[PDB]
RNA sequence: CGCGACCUCAGAUCAGACGUGGCGACCCGCUGAAUUUAAGCAUAUUAGUCAGCGGAGGAGAAGAAACUAACCAGGAUUCCCUCAGUAACGGCGAGUGAACAGGGAAGAGCCCAGCGCCGAAUCCCCGCCCCGCGGCGGGGCGCGGGACAUGUGGCGUACGGAAGACCCGCUCCCCGGCGCCGCUCGUGGGGGGCCCAAGUCCUUCUGAUCGAGGCCCAGCCCGUGGACGGUGUGAGGCCGGUAGCGGCCCCCGGCGCGCCGGGCCCGGGUCUUCCCGGAGUCGGGUUGCUUGGGAAUGCAGCCCAAAGCGGGUGGUAAACUCCAUCUAAGGCUAAAUACCGGCACGAGACCGAUAGUCAACAAGUACCGUAAGGGAAAGUUGAAAAGAACUUUGAAGAGAGAGUUCAAGAGGGCGUGAAACCGUUAAGAGGUAAACGGGUGGGGUCCGCGCAGUCCGCCCGGAGGAUUCAACCCGGCGGCGGGUCCGGCCGUGUCGGCGGCCCGGCGGAUCUUUCCCGCGCGGGGGACCGUCCCCCGACCGGCGACCGGCCGCCGCCGGGCGCAUUUCCA
RNA sequence: ACCCACCCGACCCGUCUUGAAACACGGACCAAGGAGUCUAACACGUGCGCGAGUCGGGGGCUCGCACGAAAGCCGCCGUGGCGCAAUGAAGGUGAAGGCCGGCGCGCUCGCCGGCCGAGGUGGGAUCCCGAGGCCUCUCCAGUCCGCCGAGGGCGCACCACCGGCCCGUCUCGCCCGCCGCGCCGGGGAGGUGGAGCACGAGCGCACGUGUUAGGACCCGAAAGAUGGUGAACUAUGCCUGGGC
RNA sequence: CGAAAGACUAAUCGAACCAUCUAGUAGCUGGUUCCCUCCGAAGUUUCCCUCAGGAUAGCUGGCGCUCUCGCACACGCAGUUU
RNA sequence: CCCCGGAGCCCCGCGGACGCUACGCCGCGACGAGUAGGAGGGCCGCUGCGGUGAGCCUUGAAGCCUAGGGCGCGGGCCCGGGUGGAGCCGCCGCAGGUGCAGAUCUUGGUGGUAGUAGCAAAUAUUCAAACGAGAACUUUGAAGGCCGAAGUGGAGAAGGGUU
RNA sequence: CGACUCUUAGCGGUGGAUCACUCGGCUCGUGCGUCGAUGAAGAACGCAGCUAGCUGCGAGAAUUAAUGUGAAUUGCAGGACACAUUGAUCAUCGACACUUCGAACGCACUUGCGGCCCCGGGUUCCUCCCGGGGCUACGCCUGUCUGAGCGUCGCU
């Protein structure tokens, strides 16, 4: 019963909740074994970023969010075809490709080309064999650094 | 402290592992030191103690500076019999008494082969450690 | 405690009627637990009265500035004899409160360095009260691996381990520090404000740049600065007999008029 | 009335394979209540929840848009935070209740049918040889069988694809083995084994010490080890361990190099000519369940039943109309995620034997019930069994002595041993049941005395006895306080240096792209402003923030002073 | 404080009840056990931190965690929450006024320059000014220090009242605007509905009380539902035997 | 199942027994654990499928705040009376 | 018409308690019933945690018992003696499965009732001996009785499970 | 004084509270994440020199082998062993073994009845008889063999 001014409120503990009721303390636990995993997945992918492919530059949608940018999912074909890298190989090279991505203004297109023109001025290629042969860089950019990139590679600033 | 995590610090399961410990175990348990003589010679702490070994009793009603032959190792009973380390019951037959290992003295081991090879790789591993403090 | 605790059982009410008394009494059988006393938080065997669960609300969090302002005032008692001697530890033969070391101490890699320099800085009076506090335990927390005891000691704050914090280890008493990670939970033992600490000179450098002075941001600790003050002559005595203020005061009327 | 093809079907203890039951914490598919709430109750709610059935895996399920949106647009699934107790549902009552966006954890994408081209270019099983053989594989050779054109394999699947011509640039990828090299993060991966510091020093307690003082050298040793346990009490140093990028030995993994056996002649752009999509499905009607989904969110049965610039979606039914957005009716896919079952570990501000699991123990035991099922009680001698030899009374159980033990005022259900209740011993009482409150008395029990308790302490006066002073100077040390702020260090407010400003850094939506570097933007200079630091002078708060001299005062030590003094004692 | 005596007083507690010593219930005695908990949500109060902000989660970076599943830090520091703005069902709209001078006819209406800038009344702790005393060992002069202070002021918070502004709504009216002159858009006056504005008070953390949802202070139904076990008793049928 | 008594269905029958949903619900019985201190009620209101209960007023406590002046220098308020 | 490092002081403004844990200390008035209920303070009490007591403890911890000595209004507490034989407490904070006379409360134990009710269905026992520590009850012998072949006899079924 | 009753205390009983211990629980976390026709889980019955229960194992039955370890096991016996030797005793566990029911498999649940191949006694393949051994579940796939049909054809 109710007595005197308050909040006529609605509390949602009518099913039997205490039988799921999802504790956390595994947390600090969790959060340990996410990093050790992270850590041993940099270590495979030796001097390879440890954040994952390159990503591109993406509005938001929405009135709301609109005016801020994000990582995408993958750069689009349009994108590549224009930078002149072949999807396929793009994979191989740690360039996210979605190919379900549209491109309607222009604005977003030569920037996303832009980012992946930079990529490949800032890219060490190592060769398949020690022995060298075309495409793959010189031994120089190559001791100075077998170097793993921290953090997202190339970082969006809004 | 003790800082690998996968021993155990726990009243509960030391003493448990400890009571219900297996003979070879036992063995390594029951454990006695050499008498400083010894010490100097065979750059050893101590040994596991053994049927017929020459032993002191340190502590007790029975410490004294006699030297006794071992008689019995009571592995289930965590204790070894020694030579006249014994006590007259009722009707008076001699009785065994139990001294704890560690509370006794091997002033003379019983060296067989093993025996020999054990305290080679004792003081081997001691003098590794005292060439890695220098 | 846990869920099934109480509640295994299968037990009825005999209702009224029977004489007894209307629990829940274990049903059928030839033994003694039959028509006994089931569930009641009052029978035996029984069901503890609201069962204790693993999501009370265990940990607790706090503002960070409030976090902050502790590991400030702990520090500034860190300073004051007073509240350290008051804290306990034997602090009448160090040279100087604010105690710093030269930084080879970040050197040392065996206890006997370590000992060595805490009885030259005349620390050791402390350590060695640590010793003398070594007891047992009283009662339940001993049979749960609590069971011996002793007092805290000194702390010593270094910058980085070069091998400090091996040297300084099987001293019973010492806890180290980095500056860079301070806690309040070591600085002030019981919510106890003061303790005699031991910082090495690159660490206690370190201090302006993690907390900031009073005119010069934190510089490390992005948005930050001391907390202000909210009265500055803290000596009311020295206020109190000023020229200033006793000027205008009314004479103490101090005669006793008894009944 | 034969023999032979095939088709559809049988039978074999035919050859060789698989499936069956279990477990069930987590997971997938069905099925599905009612207590309950609504202060009654029927819709609602409880709840797609319990019980029921089915099937799994180390996870499962989901998943590469017939998606979101309506933006300047995002771009598989799962998970968290948020959205949000919101939009919505609801006897619009009780109550119930999502999604997109946004930020994260993770991140990975693919394959058929079809349409087409390629002598079925494909597959299975036989049998002979060489290797390899405890996850039946490679290579070769057989007019040795069969599957297959009612369609196997290569190319290829919407992100377009194929075939053609010339623009370009050049040719490593995989597996079956056989070796060999570096033992490859808790800082030598995984598993096993066996190892590694320092006192039983003195004295002294103690039944026993592990306890308490002590141990000239700077402090008994060791200390990368003072976790824990054990050992006749409390142990860094007695023992096991503990610490350590410590050791050795096994085995196994994983990755590096060499050789062999095979396979494998595997691109891209540019222009032309062709090629292109899953039917009793969509969709509609419907009835029933379901959903926040409301003129139908999703799933169903039944009836109708399609199209190809079609189809689906675009959260209010319909018609017209533009836009946007996917491409359904075939399939595979790690990861972040779950885990009250299992194996193996670690920990605790938990419980400490009526608690904590039913269960510390020969517990799912005994015991009950025809059966489904129900389901207890119960830990502790002692350091050591040293568990009471022997003598004696008794048929014996039981005693009495003796002995063991530090103790049996620890005697095998024995640590401690409360209360109820009982026996006795001592004291006291007693016809209104006892017991009680208040108030005295009497007696007991002990406790404090006193064999004067006249209790102490100051100061004084007298009377005895005894050491060195005090007072004073002198020499030394230490302390305080002071102003002349005297001299110097110290710091507040102000002014001067524009002096740190570039030899002072950060911050800024201040400016400049006259600059530099990298691609109008990013980074760095360069101006500018705000903020923080050097130089000296002046004024002032001269501040407990200190030094140095001088002064005054105090105290201590030693010098002086020998006695009308200054002490001690009675 | 043990026992006994005597005088006076004196019914057995718990509980429901207008009323219990009750011929009202519970209670032979002792031991141990035994009932307002925790989570979530709200509100108010209080304490602390920061303050037009605040915030910490969730995530991440720092360690093998001995103490650590802590502690620290983060252009994530703010995606986001709450807060800083309302009001309307909604399309939407959205908190300023005054004064002065000029120009439109000052038309209590429309447009252009300057100044002030959150209105005013009453009461308001408190500050501020202060005539004037009141003396000083003498007659006057006379700066310094108070004590009081009649009288007069600025007036916090808060309250009451009157003005004003914003949104909804009505009534009455007269003008403005332009890429689109329109069933376009904008304003004015006067009422009246709003959980509004009128120089901000919130955010986070902690404790307390209260109110709820949960087993929800502890014990208690008669019932309801799902899935299983029993015809060894007994009820009836049938088969095969026995008995009078 | 009943030659019918609601009989019998393992000492249980006007719906057996076992386990679960289940700690089912209860406006109704019962109980609800230490001391001192200070304040201290109500059984009346209106509404209720309300009359053995709630709601709402009332009566209680707690926290306060804003002012007042015995610091020779007071305004307002009342279970009165004039 | 002079200075307290000295007026000698009932007031002393030069410096200030024996007193001043300022959550302290002190003075004046007034008042004090209390269920339900509310609030405050508890150097009241229980168990565990961080601190802290150079705490206590085999030269005797906890518990237990006490016609011993005291304190407190009280919750309670402290000492003496006994018993016991290994751990335990004070202070400052934090935490809670924190205080019992009742619940026809739960589990265990113990009384009064009480040496009481009771050991009465179915006719029946007696003598001697043996064994034996011991005989109303065993065994043997003798006598007297009953079941009276629809049996208290002689054999099975089911059920028991070594009787 | 007498007995009895009441009260207090001493000592003794009864009883098992309290306190102190704890090879057990409860909770949170970590890693791995493995059963079965090659017979699972579960049940049964067995097995020790003296052993009933718990445990441990399977007619090789408180265990065999192997490897590691290196003198015990022990309630008492007895023994072994040369503990200068594959070597006691534990641990590991890779080889071997694993009675009967049970998905449970020749068919039945009596523990009853069988069939078919081979072997030893029995014969001198004489079938009997006895003993041993190996097969003999259902469903399903790929093939194989034998077939069936006024199913669709062809040739004769
Ligand atoms: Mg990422
Ligand atoms: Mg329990
Ligand atoms: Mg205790
Ligand atoms: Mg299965
Ligand atoms: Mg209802
Ligand atoms: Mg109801
Ligand atoms: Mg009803
Ligand atoms: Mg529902
Ligand atoms: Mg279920
Ligand atoms: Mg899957
Ligand atoms: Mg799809
Ligand atoms: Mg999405
Ligand atoms: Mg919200
Ligand atoms: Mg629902
Ligand atoms: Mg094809
Ligand atoms: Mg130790
Ligand atoms: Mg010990
Ligand atoms: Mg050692
Ligand atoms: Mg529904
Ligand atoms: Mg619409
Ligand atoms: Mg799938
Ligand atoms: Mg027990
Ligand atoms: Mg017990
Ligand atoms: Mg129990
Ligand atoms: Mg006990
Ligand atoms: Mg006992
Ligand atoms: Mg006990
Ligand atoms: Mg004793
Ligand atoms: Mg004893
Ligand atoms: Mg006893
Ligand atoms: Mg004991
Ligand atoms: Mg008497
Ligand atoms: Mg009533
Ligand atoms: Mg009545
Ligand atoms: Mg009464
Ligand atoms: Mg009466
Ligand atoms: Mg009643
Ligand atoms: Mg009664
Ligand atoms: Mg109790
Ligand atoms: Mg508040
Ligand atoms: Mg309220
Ligand atoms: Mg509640
Ligand atoms: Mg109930
Ligand atoms: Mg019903
Ligand atoms: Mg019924
Ligand atoms: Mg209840
Ligand atoms: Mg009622
Ligand atoms: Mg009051
Ligand atoms: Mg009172
Ligand atoms: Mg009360
Ligand atoms: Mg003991
Ligand atoms: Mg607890
Ligand atoms: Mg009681
Ligand atoms: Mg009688
Ligand atoms: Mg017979
Ligand atoms: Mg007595
Ligand atoms: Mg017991």
């Amino acid at each position: 019963a109710p007595s005197r001014n308050g909040m006529i409120l609605k509390p949602h503990f009518h099913k039997d909740w205490q039988r799921r009721v999802a504790t956390w303390f595994n947390q600090p636990a969790r959060k340990i074994r996410r990093r050790k995993a992270r850590q041993a997945r940099a270590r495979r992918i030796a001097p390879r970023p440890a954040s994952g492919p390159l990503r591109p530059i993406v509005r938001c949608p929405t009135v709301r969010y609109h005016t801020k940018v994000r990582a995408g999912r993958g750069f689009s074909l349009e994108e590549l075809r224009v930078a002149g890298i072949h999807k396929k190989v793009a994979r191989t090279i740690g360039i996210s490709v979605d190919p379900r991505r549209r491109n309607k203004s222009t604005e977003s297109l030569q920037a996303n080309v832009q980012r992946l023109k930079e990529y490949r001025s800032k890219l060490v290629l190592f060769p398949r064999k020690p022995s060298a042969p075309k495409k793959g860089d010189s031994s120089a950019e190559e001791l100075k650094l077998a170097t793993q990139l921290t953090g997202p590679v190339m970082p969006i600033r809004n | 402290m003790k800082f690998n995590p996968f021993v155990t610090s726990d009243r509960s399961k030391n003493r448990k592992r400890h009571f219900n410990a297996p003979s070879h175990i036992r063995r390594k348990i029951m454990s006695s030191p050499l008498s400083k003589e010894l010490r100097q010679k065979y750059n050893v702490r101590s040994m596991p103690i053994r049927k017929d070994d020459e032993v002191q009793v340190v502590r007790g009603h029975y410490k004294g500076q006699q030297i006794g032959k071992v008689v019995q190792v009571y592995r289930k009973k965590y204790v070894i019999y020694i030579e006249r380390v014994q006590r007259e019951k009722a009707n008076g037959t001699t009785v065994h008494v139990g001294i704890h290992p560690s509370k006794v003295v091997i002033t003379r081991l019983k060296l067989d082969k093993d025996r020999k090879k054990i305290l080679e790789r004792k003081a081997k591993s001691r003098q590794v450690g005292k060439e890695k403090g220098k | 405690v846990s869920e099934l605790a109480g509640h295994q059982t299968s037990a009825e009410s005999w209702g009224t009627g029977r004489a007894v008394a209307r629990i829940p009494r274990v049903r059928g059988g030839g033994t003694h637990r039959s028509g006994q006393g089931a569930f009641g938080n009052m029978c035996r065997g029984g069901r503890m009265f609201a069962p204790t669960k693993t999501w009370r609300r265990w940990h607790r969090r706090v503002n960070t500035t409030q976090k902050r302002y502790a590991i400030c005032s702990a520090l500034a008692a860190s300073a004051l004899p007073a509240l350290v001697m008051s804290k306990g530890h034997r602090i009448e033969e160090v040279p100087e409160l604010p105690l710093v070391v030269e930084d080879k101490v970040e050197g040392y890699k065996k206890t006997k360095e370590a000992v060595l320099l805490l009885k030259k800085l005349k620390a050791w009076n402390d350590i060695k009260k640590v010793y003398a506090s070594q007891r047992m335990r009283a009662g339940k927390g001993k049979m749960r691996n609590r069971r011996r005891i002793q007092r805290r000691g000194p702390c010593v704050i270094y910058n980085e381990d070069n091998g400090i914090v091996k040297a300084f280890r099987n001293i019973p008493g010492i806890t180290l520090l980095n500056v860079t990670k301070l806690n309040i939970l070591k600085l002030a033992p019981g919510g106890h404000v003061g303790r005699f600490c031991i910082w090495t000179e690159s660490a206690f450098r370190k201090l302006d740049d993690l907390y900031g002075t009073w005119r010069k941001a934190a510089s490390l600790k992005s948005n930050y600065n001391l907390p202000m003050h909210k009265m500055l002559n803290t000596d009311l005595s020295r206020i109190l007999k000023s020229p200033e203020i006793q000027r205008a005061l009314r004479a103490p009327r101090k005669k006793i008029h008894r009944r």
